[PDB]
RNA sequence: AGCGGCGAGCGAACGGGGAGCAGCCCAGAGCCUGAAUCAGUGUGUGUGUUAGUGGAAGCGUCUGGAAAGGCGCGCGAUACAGGGUGACAGCCCCGUACACAAAAAUGCACAUGCUGUGAGCUCGAUGAGUAGGGCGGGACACGUGGUAUCCUGUCUGAAUAUGGGGGGACCAUCCUCCAAGGCUAAAUACUCCUGACUGACCGAUAGUGAACCAGUACCGUGAGGGAAAGGCGAAAAGAACCCCGGCGAGGGGAGUGAAAAAGAACCUGAAACCGUGUACGUACAAGCAGUGGGAGCACAGUGUGACUGCGUACCUUUUGUAUAAUGGGUCAGCGACUUAUAUUCUGUAGCAAGGUUAACCGAAUAGGGGAGCCGAAGGGAAACCGAGUCUUAA
């Protein structure tokens, strides 16, 4: 274990495409890009979604629908967050405390995600209906 | 597992995650590797064609006069005029995981107990700040290309091995991956391998 | 530079679950009177982006 | 970490100008003709690799056929002859022996004449 | 999020983590009445800058032109950064670590004395052709769009704190602020220039255009353009003298020196290209000049190669090129898939239902920092519901 004895994993470190150099590295006279159109030159190459000229999928189709603005504000907790909110009680305010949800959010819903152990007390949040069966089915109060 | 002393021989207790886990040659690698390009002070620059002095007129016309056709005096093509692709001066720093290099420092603190390349001392220190005793406080150890590391602040040690060439002094806390393999021998007071030991949990 | 998302295209496709894109059928916004009750039926659920052009839609959206 | 290229390509270069020695003119003095005066013998060389095997073969047929008609045979009947006498001698030897040692092959043909007649 | 021939593209805030964090004046009269302030100027102190000073220790020996090298044996080290010296020096030199130094002139703080502004308390005061509006433009991520807000060319025109602005058209609530006066350090941006110091930066076609009397020679009326050109040796010891020559040029000696095939047109001295000498071939033999076979000859296996079989360069571009299509006189040097960031996938490594920090702080690759980001849940346009959900009365 000596500065000149320490090796990489095997296939840790590829090589790298060198191209242009000769013709028994596979990559020379072309650089892997054929022969001459756009995209051999350099820069070359459509923008995306360019279809040739034919109309793009993204303006083949419609736009739908509008952002909601309260879904930026709304947050799901798993049962899995209802053990480390350090104290157990969840209000909105501990959750942040925790950092599980986030400093901007005003609305909480607790869904059946996983594993409520301990007597918890979820105190003005909203719970799902299979959440609300956990809970309660470890001995948790919701308000 | 247990680090016997110097002279005292009486083990002090060390945690086998420490000093005992097995080798990870690919996590030391990178480590090392990653503390060698952090090193790097990376400043270099060359022109490209913008920065070449020179004038944007085109040499010749372009067509009419039977030599190839150019636009610019300062093109890569031409002499004195232009690198290709020049280099700027860049960060050559890599991100290393505190889990990587905390994994990286007990994987190589496991092996210098292997190889028999840790020797753990109570106390190291040396009565005046003169490089001709601690030139002498290794011989009677046996070490001539040694890295000493200390958890107190010795100014008087620091000092004495600022001269020897092959000899290092640290302070339990900036040790790191290429001084704990570049000596041959490492030794620990034992006031610094508690400290070492708790940073890597 | 972050890669900017074709803003256009953020609003005729979103992401599903395991992966796909939904969007909006065509030929549903006006001459409506001669198309059949059936064929406009079927063009109001929302479908999935096809194979083939799947590529070129994780091109246009990279933060989906 | 700039590299020149001086000494490297000069043994390439040079490599490439001793594999030419004897050519004609410019062949062994410029790199752009030697090159490719070296990359047609190495062709060359691959191909009559090939046409060496049948250039010799080409000469002991011609042999046998001359030294069997000496004996009162053509080459066809000569070598119809040793086969229906299940004699397996190839023609490199069949030739050989008829320059060396004719007596050994007056002999060969009598064999030959015998059984296939 | 939005804006957008809703195309190309443009692109925020709110909120959060940090760096740094000072608030004050006038529209004003009184009591008090230098009352701290903030300035300038001057002694005084502390501290840099502008010259500097001291620095610590090695000799024998072999090779060599010469030792710093080798072998032997010591010594310094808070100094083994670097440089020079006849080859590679801790101990020869210059330095370096360290310890020091200032007539005089200045930067910075502080201590301030002396001058200028000018406190604190009582009360009043609360910035009008403004805000707003109509028109036309511009700025805001925001292209007039349903569109706030800001600016204002033009035309108008308030209320005056019981009043006024804003909260993205607009209105009502009720939250918040007080425009139409002004000043204000730090965190920030930069480097003509000075000092050190560093480099997985260059090494004379590179690195500045410029390693060199370089923005020069030259070119242009001019603006302007704009080169090429480094190396004797350790030290000139840079060749006394003699010869040939035209009191030449060049050369041959002699000499210096380790070396002159280091002689100044000077380290090394490649290739193209040009000669001389030698071996062999060649003056009846047709063509990509090779290759396979192959005598003879000359050397000590090498060289040559008579005769002979096969054999129309290379590249590029093409359905297809010996092509009479392209490109190349030749050599030498340079010359073309990079870099930054984001994203996805494969490999690999660490840790795994979690994984990782960014800026910044920092004895600086450590440790701190979990702001965030991605993942563990998704359906729906959305509200919402949630292992389901949308569809639909179902």
């Amino acid at each position: 274990m000596r500065l000149n004895t320490l090796s990489p994993a095997e296939g840790s470190k590829k090589a790298g495409k060198r191209l242009g150099r000769g013709i028994g590295s596979g990559l020379g006279k072309t650089g892997g890009r054929g022969h001459k159109g756009q995209k051999s030159r350099s820069g070359g190459g459509v923008r995306r979604g360019f279809e040739g000229g034919q109309m793009p999928l993204y303006r083949r189709l419609p736009k739908f629908g509008f952002t909601s603005r309260k879904a930026a504000i709304t947050a799901e907790v798993r049962l899995s967050d209802l053990a480390k909110v350090e104290g157990g009680v969840v209000d909105l305010n501990t959750l942040k405390a925790a950092n599980i949800i986030g400093i901007q959010i005003e609305f909480a819903k607790v869904i059946l995600a996983g594993e409520v152990t301990t007597p918890v007390t979820v105190r003005g949040l909203r719970v799902t209906k299979g959440a609300r069966a956990a809970i309660e089915a470890a001995g948790g109060k919701i308000e | 597992m247990e680090l016997v002393l110097k002279d005292a021989q009486s083990a002090l207790t060390v945690s086998e995650t420490t000093f005992g886990r097995d080798f990870n040659e690919a996590l030391v690698h990178q480590v090392v590797v990653a503390y060698a390009a952090g090193a790097r002070q990376g400043t270099r620059a060359q022109k490209t064609r913008a920065e070449v002095t020179g004038s944007g007129k085109k040499p010749w016309r372009q067509k009419g006069t039977g030599r190839a056709r150019s636009g610019s005096i300062k093109s890569p093509i031409w002499r004195s005029g232009g690198v290709t692709f020049a280099a700027r001066p860049q960060d050559h720093s890599q991100k290393v995981n505190k889990k990587m290099y905390r994994g990286a420092l007990k994987s190589i603190l496991s092996e210098l107990v292997r190889q028999d390349r840790l020797i753990v001392v109570e106390k190291f220190s040396v009565e005046a700040p003169k490089t001709k005793l601690l030139a002498q406080k290794l011989k009677d150890m046996a070490l001539e290309d040694v890295l000493i590391i200390t958890g107190e602040l010795d100014e008087n040690l620091f000092l004495a091995a600022r001269n020897l060439h092959k000899v290092d002094v640290r302070d339990a806390t900036g040790i790191d991956p290429v001084s704990l393999i570049a000596f041959d021998k490492v030794v620990m007071t034992a006031d610094a391998v508690k400290q070492v030991e708790e940073m890597l949990a | 530079p972050k890669i900017k998302t074709v803003r256009g295209a953020a609003k005729r496709f979103k992401k599903t679950g395991k992966g796909g894109f939904k969007h909006k059928h065509a030929n549903l916004r006006h001459i409506l009177t001669k198309k059949a009750t059936k064929r406009k039926r079927h063009l109001r659920p929302k479908a999935m982006v096809s194979k083939g052009d799947l590529g070129l839609v994780i091109a246009c959206l990279p933060y989906a | 970490a700039r590299v020149k290229r001086g000494v490297i390509a000069r043994a390439r270069h040079k490599k490439i100008l001793k594999q030419a020695k004897g050519y004609y003119g410019a062949r062994s003095r410029v790199y752009r003709v030697a090159f490719q005066a070296v990359i047609k013998a190495g062709q060359y060389a691959y191909r009559d690799r090939r046409q060496r095997k049948r250039q010799f073969r080409q000469l002991w047929i011609a042999r046998i056929n001359a030294a069997a008609r000496q004996n009162g045979i053509s080459y066809s009947k000569f070598i119809n002859g040793l086969k229906k006498a299940s004699v397996e001698i190839d023609r490199k030897i069949l030739a050989d022996i008829a320059v060396f040692d004719k007596v050994a092959f007056t002999a060969l043909v009598e064999k030959a004449k015998a059984a296939l007649a």
